[PDB]
């Protein structure tokens, strides 16, 4: 694709966007294998991979 | 011993390394699993990986066999591979003819969420998304499909079918002790036969546990567990493969 | 549209009540919450409350 | 060692107790040599059903047993046909009832015709029965090897057309090897025989 | 040299396994009283699986009887019964679904239930063209010469157009049908479309997600 792919990418928790409570998260592109998640005022950040 | 790998006790061996799915898809593929193994006519539909995606949406993709024969000196299985995005409902991957399946190996990039998507080439070559996902997924599943040696036989027919009687690999550390799913049983052909530098041997000798990963393929997982003798295997991250190993190693 | 109706944080119970070591477990949790969603959701079974 | 033809019947099926009465004719010493969940057409009942031809109660009887999917079963054991018959107790179920209230009529059967079950009478019609049901299945070999009744076999069916292929073969005279006058004659043979026809496209 | 034609109606179901038929004939023989006397024969035919549609059963020695001349063969010429979902085309078979508008543009998986016991479910893999197809490799009746090989399913698509369209649906099509490419998006384009997005998809106040009253 002539389009360059975003560094960021969205993931989710439910396959239904009317669950009542679900975490929802980005993950990098670039370092693949880093995560952000966030939960009402709980988020965290994490790196499992290779580097 | 075993005759067909769990998703549960994959998901757990698999899950430090970085092989898990999410658990609202996992109660998910828990009760749709047994429906597709159903309304299809297969006898052994397990989950065969996950691979990512620019969305969120990551392809679950399952496969599944009726027969399992011995062709012209290789052990071959008419595999048949379906995907979903959720672990509800399940799709068919439909197998791609050899001029896409040389044109969609040049289309290097993590595959987008809609299966509905149409890249380009060089005139212009208008191959869909699906296309690039079955021929992913061949190319994984010829170069990494690996079970424990002599854990298959040959009977009358010719069919190869699992070995009852499998006491386990000796020495479950040497690579020597596995092999390719499509190789005969008879012949002495292991992953020690392929690169030597392609597979990466992790051996828990006090738990007894071994865990054999992919360098070429980054991403594909395999787990054996000699105790109670459970082996199985998984991929997750992109199907997108390491040309330069040379560099790396 | 979904009726709109007032439960718990049901995934939040399932969570607790496994860090305890009672109750049913965390995979049955996530199909009880789902089902709760279906009945509170339901506009014919018009409920104000789903426990 | 003798062995019974038995269905369990549509009624016994939709209401799933096919399972429990395999379960319980496995108990009292019974073995299933073969069995198959198989559902009758209008036709194939009717030629199945005809010894009660032109009877009273043969439209509902046909009508009934194609109305679900039933089971076939061949039991095996040194009684079998009355063992089976004791088992499957009185044709009534309301005598049945009365009489036996332990039978498989009594516990699975609601109606004069849903008796739940059916058996064979005599070894002759077990043998056709079988037959009809599984026609790979082996069995019977005194009186089909008899050599009376097999020289009277081959004279009355595999000799009309077995002359023919020979004297054809005697006539044409090919190749003095076996393998080409064999398939010679066994493409005569399948080409042109009474009972089946020939296929054009 | 006269000869008795007869259809002989199968189900698909029945040419895709294989049949095996009783047919019933009823032959004259020709006597001095002036009415004839006629009997039923039961002919057995032996339909192989996937024969193609015309195949003629020659049954030689069958038919009524002249006093003079051996009687004609009979045949019996096969035809299908109508099906409610296929249709076979020579060696594979052909599925006609109408398709709404949305699942064409969007993708969605069509559902077959094959001729076998096995259902089928089959993805839209681009955007379908008015009067375009799809093809199902190994889907179809099998092969007369073979046993093993079989054709492919062919899905005919008749799409199903929405027979109302407002003036809001509209500005949103549009909106679809012009909407820049992701590298020429402006920040407020994709503020607003993350905004719209957020609405749409609302958990309690959006429509992405209803019940049917």
């Amino acid at each position: 694709d002539k389009v360059p792919p975003p560094a960021w990418s969205p993931v989710f928790a439910s396959a239904s966007v009317t669950t009542r409570n679900q975490v929802a998260g980005v993950r990098s592109n670039r370092w693949p294998g880093a995560v952000c998640a966030c939960a009402g005022r709980h988020f965290t950040s994490m790196y499992v991979g290779w580097g | 011993v075993q005759l067909e790998p769990n998703i549960t006790l994959v998901l757990k061996h698999l899950a430090s390394c970085g092989a898990v799915v999410s658990a609202e898809q996992q109660a998910a593929l828990d009760h749709s699993i047994p429906i597709k193994r159903i309304e299809a006519g297969l006898r052994s539909l397990t989950l065969w990986g996950r691979l990512t995606t620019l969305n969120g949406k990551d392809y679950l993709v399952a496969e599944g066999y009726n027969v399992a024969s011995s062709k012209e000196g290789a052990a071959v299985y008419e595999t048949k591979y379906f995907y979903s995005q959720d672990g509800a409902r399940w799709s068919d991957l439909q197998p791609v003819d050899s001029e896409t399946a040389t044109r969609c190996a040049r289309i290097k990039g993590m595959l987008s969420g809609d299966p509905a998507k149409n890249y380009e080439l060089e005139l212009v070559f208008q191959i869909p998304e699906l296309a690039v996902l079955r021929c992913r997924v061949d190319a994984i599943a010829t170069a990494t499909s690996v079970i424990p040696t002599d854990s298959t036989i040959l009977n009358a027919a010719s069919q190869v079918v699992p070995n009852r009687l499998f006491a386990g690999a000796a020495y479950p550390e040497k690579l020597e002790s596995y092999q390719h799913r499509f190789s005969l049983p008879g012949s002495g052909v292991t992953l020690s036969q392929d690169l030597r530098g392609t597979w990466a041997v992790q051996y828990d000798a006090f738990k007894g546990v071994a865990q054999v990963r992919s360098l070429l393929f980054p991403g594909y997982f395999f787990y054996y567990a000699a105790n109670e003798l459970t082996w199985g295997s998984l991929y997750v991250g992109d199907g997108l493969r390491n040309n330069d190993l040379i560099f790396m190693l | 549209p979904p009726n709109e109706f007032e439960a718990e944080n049901m995934l939040g119970a399932a969570a607790v009540l496994d860090c305890l070591g009672v109750g049913l477990g965390r995979e049955l949790g996530v199909n009880i919450a789902l089902a709760a969603k279906r009945i509170g959701e339901d506009p014919k079974l018009a409920v104000r409350s789903v426990r | 060692l003798e062995k019974t033809f038995a269905l369990i019947k549509p009624d016994a099926v939709r209401a799933g107790k096919a399972q429990e009465i395999m379960q319980l004719i496995e108990l009292n010493g019974f073995t299933i040599i073969a069995k198959q969940k198989l559902q009758l057409t209008r036709a194939r009942a009717e030629e199945f059903y005809g010894e009660h031809k032109g009877k009273e109660f043969f439209p509902k009887l046909v009508n009934f047993m194609t109305s679900g999917p039933i089971w076939a079963l061949v039991l095996a054991k040194p009684g079998a046909i009355l063992a089976w018959r004791a088992l499957m107790g009185p044709t009534n179920v309301f005598k049945a009832r009365a009489e036996q209230p332990k039978c498989l009529r009594a516990l699975y059967g609601t109606d004069g015709t849903q008796n739940a079950t059916h058996g064979s009478d005599s070894p002759i019609s077990a043998a056709r029965e079988i037959k009809f049901f599984f026609p790979t299945l082996s069995g019977d070999p005194t009186i089909y090897a008899e050599p009376t009744a097999a020289a009277e076999y081959i004279t009355k069916r595999i000799q009309p057309a077995l002359a023919k292929a020979l004297a054809a073969l005697a006539r044409e005279k090919p190749s003095a090897d076996k393998f080409e006058a064999i398939t010679f004659v066994a493409g005569y043979l399948l080409q042109n025989n009474p009972n089946k026809p020939k296929v054009l496209m | 040299g006269k000869n008795k034609v007869y259809p002989l109606e199968l189900t698909l179901e029945e040419i895709f396994h294989g049949c095996l038929k009783k047919v019933a004939h009823k032959r004259k023989v020709l006597l001095f009283s002036g009415e004839y006397v006629e009997e039923e024969r039961q002919l057995t035919v032996d339909v192989k699986p996937g024969l193609p549609t015309g195949t003629r059963f020659v049954f030689e020695g069958e038919g009524n009887k002249t006093p003079k001349k051996e009687p004609g063969p009979v045949v019996f010429v096969l035809k299908p019964k109508p099906h409610p979902r296929f249709v076979r085309r020579g060696s594979d078979l052909v599925h006609k679904v109408t398709l709404p508008l949305h699942h064409a543009l969007i993708g969605t998986t069509l559902d077959i239930r094959t001729l076998d016991d096995r259902d089928l479910k089959v993805p839209i893999s681009d955007i379908m063209r008015p009067g375009s197809s799809l093809t199902v490799p190994g889907e179809g009746m099998p092969l007369p010469a073979t046993p093993s090989a079989r054709g492919n399913l062919v899905i005919e698509i008749d799409l199903l157009f929405p027979t109302h369209l407002t003036e809001t649906q509209k500005m949103l099509l549009r909106s679809a049908f012009f909407l820049p490419p992701p590298t020429e998006q402006n920040e407020e384009t994709k503020k607003a479309l993350r905004d719209y997005e957020a609405a749409f998809k609302h958990d309690l106040k959006g429509w992405a997600t209803v019940f049917k009253r």
